[PDB]
């Protein structure tokens, strides 16, 4: 670890510190995560995100450069970007972030997202926060640390994963089974989150999460979404709130985005959208990749 | 349509995390039948442990590898299984066990410091490249495919598909895709009298007569099977959990 100057400390993510630093030898600026080892070995977290990382080479992914042990350490080095998705939609809260971005945007992370979906992994943190963007217009997964290989036809994974208000409603809902739809869920709540600069579903309870969904796309019953009267965690206590008007939702929004946002929301998540088919909506005809 | 882009995906890796096959003849202090002693061994921990089949797979593809580049005396064999193990329930499981379990189970063999720095040397030597796929991966795909889904097929070529694992000779010059239809097929001929169908014919590029040299080797393990001095495999598939299918009648014959 000599050839590398700390100039400062990035923060925490998912696990770990992250530094900001120089290679003095090449000049070439990365972000390093730092990772503490006591006394359980190499957290499974470093072991999936690494290994995971080296099979997803994208220009939407952001890059594993390089891997390194020293004493009770564990550094990975990454490609640095300036700045994540969360703090540009702050900067721009007053203005707005043209919709030309908004779609760049919203297509890149389609492009990655397909990527690793097609390379049998979920990521299940996709959140503002692990989407990092740089000056050029370019906006890239990160923190693959919660991520997993799935395998098909999907075992059941882990419970309460994903942020809670980009959680899918058949995680709240313990789904013994979940897939790429989760992943396709939260990105529907970023797009809108990017359309309005506030986030589509903030709750602070599982329950009061799901109730949030139910309140803007309807409490789902046996006709729109087949299985979920008879769901682990449903109660047919729940209300019955009707389906607000998308127009409502997002006001900004054209019939072509909603068309979309519609479908990457579909509540069945067998009919929710895929990332291949997202790319291939009319929505993004008319796609550039403009500069913040 | 990212169901058949994992299945390329994984046609192309199983290439790449294959052993070398004759790697046991440049093994000075080892032979096939101590590995075949510790995958055994390593099933007995599967089952107290209730670590997934996948887990397993993952854990010898690791040992294979790491063997097949690392001279390794007798002495530390269980080391390197033990190590490789403590990785692949990190990265396969929901709740992988603690190091001082997997050194309980070695009897104090080794002690944790031991366990932690074989799991260094084995990520090293691996170059963390522990996404392999296994025979469960193809088996579990290949399953989709059933006209229609039968349980006591599913458990036996699963069950099959473990028996590959303990005799590196002659599984090891196999790919997983490939032993995982002859697997398949033999469950199937076995339970149903059915043939590896043409779904699967499209999908893999496989011919019934591509098959047909794993598809003997692994008629032989199966007949065979309940006189090998490795029986962790046939004890696990009795539970009902697998509808107890290690009891079935091989086929003498395969008709082909
Ligand atoms: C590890 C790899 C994938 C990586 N590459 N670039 C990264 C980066 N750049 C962003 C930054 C740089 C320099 C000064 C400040 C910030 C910054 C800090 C906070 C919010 C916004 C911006 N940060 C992070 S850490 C993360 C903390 C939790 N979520 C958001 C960022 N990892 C980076």
């Amino acid at each position: 670890m000599e050839n590398f100057q700390k100039v400062e400390k990035i923060g925490e993510g998912t696990y770990g510190v992250v530094y900001k630093a120089r290679n003095k030898l090449t000049g070439e600026v990365v972000a390093l995560k730092k990772i503490r080892l006591d006394t359980e070995g190499v957290p499974s977290t470093a072991i999936r995100e690494i290994s995971l990382l080296k099979e997803l080479n994208h220009p939407n992914i952001v890059k594993l450069l390089d891997v390194i042990h020293t004493e009770n350490k564990l550094y990975l080095v990454f490609e640095f970007l300036h700045q994540d998705l969360k703090k540009f939609m702050d900067a721009s809260a007053l203005t707005g972030i043209p919709l030309p971005l908004i779609k760049s945007y919203l297509f890149q992370l389609l492009q990655g997202l397909a990527f690793c979906h097609s390379h049998r992994v979920l990521h299940r943190d996709l959140k503002p926060q692990n989407l990092l963007i740089n000056t050029e217009g370019a906006i890239k997964l990160a923190d693959f640390g919660l991520a997993r290989a799935f395998g098909v036809p999907v075992r059941t994974y882990t419970h309460e994963v994903v942020t809670l208000w980009y959680r899918a409603p058949e995680i709240l809902l313990g789904c013994k089974y979940y897939s790429t739809a989760v992943d396709i869920w939260s990105l529907g709540c970023i797009f809108a989150e990017m359309v309005t600069r506030r986030a589509l579903f903030p709750g602070d309870s599982e329950i009061d999460q799901l109730f949030r969904i139910f309140r803007t796309l309807g409490t789902p019953d046996e006709v729109v979404w087949p299985g979920v009267t008879s769901m682990p965690d449903y109660k047919p206590s729940f209300p019955k709130w009707a389906r607000q008007d998308f127009s409502k939702v997002v006001p900004p929004l054209d019939e072509d985005g909603r068309s979309l946002l519609s479908q990457m929301l579909h509540y069945d998540p067998n009919k929710r959208i895929s990332a291949k088919a997202a790319l291939a909506h009319p929505f993004f005809q008319d796609v550039t990749k403009p500069v913040p | 349509d990212y169901h058949e882009d994992i299945h390329t995906y994984l046609r192309e890796m199983e290439v790449k995390c294959k052993p070398k096959v004759g790697y046991m003849k440049k093994q000075p202090d080892i032979t096939n039948s101590m590995r075949a002693i510790l995958v055994d061994w390593l099933v007995e921990v599967g089952e107290e442990y209730k670590l997934q089949n996948e887990t397993l797979h993952l854990a010898v593809n690791y040992i294979d590898r790491f063997l097949s580049s690392m001279s390794v005396l007798r002495g530390k064999l269980q080391l390197v299984g033990t190590a490789a193990m403590l990785l692949a329930s990190k990265f396969e499981e929901i709740y992988p066990p603690e190091v001082a379990e997997f050194v309980y189970i070695t009897d104090d063999t080794y002690t944790k410091k031991q366990v932690l720095r074989m799991e260094h040397l084995v990520l090293k030597v691996l170059t963390f490249d522990l996404a392999a796929p296994t025979v469960n991966q193809f088996l579990t795909q290949y399953f989709l495919h059933q006209q229609p889904a039968n349980c006591k097929v599913e458990s036996l070529a699963m069950f099959l598909g473990e028996l590959s694992l303990i005799d590196a000779d002659p599984y090891l010059k196999y790919l997983p895709s490939v032993i995982a239809g002859a697997a398949f097929h033999l469950a199937l001929y076995t339970v149903t009298g059915q043939s590896w169908p043409e779904s699967l014919i499209r999908k893999t590029g496989y011919t019934l007569e591509s098959l047909k040299p794993c598809l003997m080797d692994l008629h032989q393990t199966y007949l065979k099977a309940p006189q090998h001095a490795q029986q962790s495999i046939r004890e696990k598939y009795k539970n009902s959990k697998y509808h107890g299918v290690s009891l079935l009648n091989p086929p003498e014959t395969l008709n082909l």
